[PDB]
RNA sequence: AACGCAGCUAGCUGCGAGAAUUAAUGUGAAUUGCAGGACACAUUGAUCAUCGACACUU
RNA sequence: UUCAAACGAGAACUUUGAAUCGGGUUCAGAUCCCCGAAUCUUGGAAAGCGUCGCGGUUCCGGCGGCGUAAGGGCUGGUAGCAGCCGACUU
């Protein structure tokens, strides 16, 4: 008749919210007879009270769009609200470029492809924004190494 | 005198030797073991403690500390105490949870008072 | 807790006056010998079965033995 | 001034862990809402009053 | 906000259903009670948690079964090669 107490106890025992607690609609008499956490544990084993499943919230709709968004399907001029810097900061773009270029110079130095003197000159030039790409930097040593070979010969 | 400051010299101090005691006789200890324990408690929640925790519940004088409670129950009912937990009820009475030693049991003891 | 690493130490710490009991735990890959002392619960782990029984015969007498398995 | 004290008691009143009172004296069969307890009433005692003994928590 | 049911003399409005740490323990207390530990491994799987069952129906708070187009990186030896891997952008 009065099942406010049993729903609170069931939620505490089931460690779920009261919205997820289901009381048997045509067995109400002996849940009303339950007044202790022991009696609640009696009923959830017998199936009179069970924990309702969580309400479904599927991410498949968003997952499908991200795959399309992976190919730039919704990245047009009409789907951008923030600034170009806001969407992709220029500092992090510059910060990434110095790291991936300075790493290459270190690798070329330890691999004896280039010497310390050439390393320092390029290290100041990469900081000078003269190169913008690994490939753009990479072919630069080649003409630099090519004339050096010609100079000796 | 090797110091430029003058300090008060320390003089003899005599222990007081009264010509008569100001109090004729020592005050009687009015807070004894019978005063320590007021009465045992019989509420529903209490009964759980005697069975599952080997613990007795008592209403005690508000001025008694945990040490005083432990000695009183020992000589009053000839048992041993492991630990005592006390709290002050909202009504102003002090409730003490006295846990007996493992060798003693609260069931047979609480029969001796007649509470159980 | 403390881990006893070599066999000889374990039967010593089991002989201390404060050692109350030893509990033997039987796992799929090892057997753990845990002795409850006054301040620490010392555990000796052996990975091979045959040494477990021979040590089990050699506990000091009178010390309580509990078999978890 | 505070806090406690009645078998059932919140206030008022009285009292102070001896806590709606102890002792003693006078008096002399009750108290009372209920119950219980009483009660040779001197081989000496309920109640009430008096009050000089005792006691009087922070 | 609606439908149905229950209790009830009575229902828009009540209830149910549908739209110093770890672990346990109460009706109401837990770092305080109980247990166990103290001030990658021991702790530790025994616990706990998921499910699948067996007992019992104010007693069992009892048992078990399973599972826990362009922007880069890495690896092995002509201006790199070869392979593999990875977001977000213009």
């Amino acid at each position: 008749s009065m099942l406010r107490l049993q729903k609170r106890l069931a939620s505490s025992v089931l460690r779920c919210g009261k919205k997820k607690v289901w009381l048997d609609p045509n067995e109400t008499n002996e849940i009303a007879n339950a007044n202790s956490r022991q009696q609640i544990r009696k009923l959830i084993k017998d199936g009179l009270i069970i924990r309702k499943p969580v309400t479904v919230h599927s991410r498949a709709r968003c997952r499908k769009n991200t795959l399309a968004r992976r190919k730039g399907r919704h990245m047009g001029i009409g789907k951008r609200k923030g600034t170009a810097n806001a969407r992709m900061p220029e500092k992090v773009t510059w910060m990434r470029r110095m790291r991936i270029l300075r790493r290459l110079l270190r690798r070329y130095r330890e691999s004896k492809k280039i010497d310390r003197h050439m390393y320092h000159s390029l290290y100041l030039k990469v900081k000078g924004n003269v190169f913008k790409n690994k490939r753009i930097l990479m072919e630069h040593i080649h003409k630099l190494k090519a004339d050096k070979a010609r100079k000796k010969l | 005198r090797t110091s430029p400051t003058f300090r008060r010299p320390k003089t003899l101090r005599l222990r007081r030797q009264p010509k008569y005691p100001r109090k004729s006789a020592p005050r009687r200890n009015k807070l004894d073991h019978y005063a320590i324990i007021k009465f045992p408690l019989t509420t529903e929640s209490a009964m759980k403690k005697i069975e599952d925790n080997n613990t007795l519940v008592f209403i005690v004088d508000v001025k008694a500390n945990k040490h005083q409670i432990k000695q009183a129950v020992k000589k009053l009912y000839d048992i041993d105490v492991a630990k005592v937990n006390t709290l002050i009820r909202p009504d102003g009475e002090k409730k003490a949870y006295v846990r007996l030693a493992p060798d003693y049991d609260a069931l047979d003891v609480a029969n001796k008072i007649g509470i159980i | 807790p403390r881990k006893i690493e070599e066999i000889k130490d374990f039967l010593l710490t089991a002989r201390r006056k404060d050692a109350k009991s030893v509990k033997i735990k039987k796992n799929k890959d090892n057997v753990k010998f845990k002795v409850r002392c006054s301040r620490y619960l010392y555990t000796l782990v052996i990975t091979d079965k045959e040494k477990a029984e021979k040590l089990k015969q050699s506990l000091p007498p009178g010390l309580a033995v509990k078999e978890l398995k």
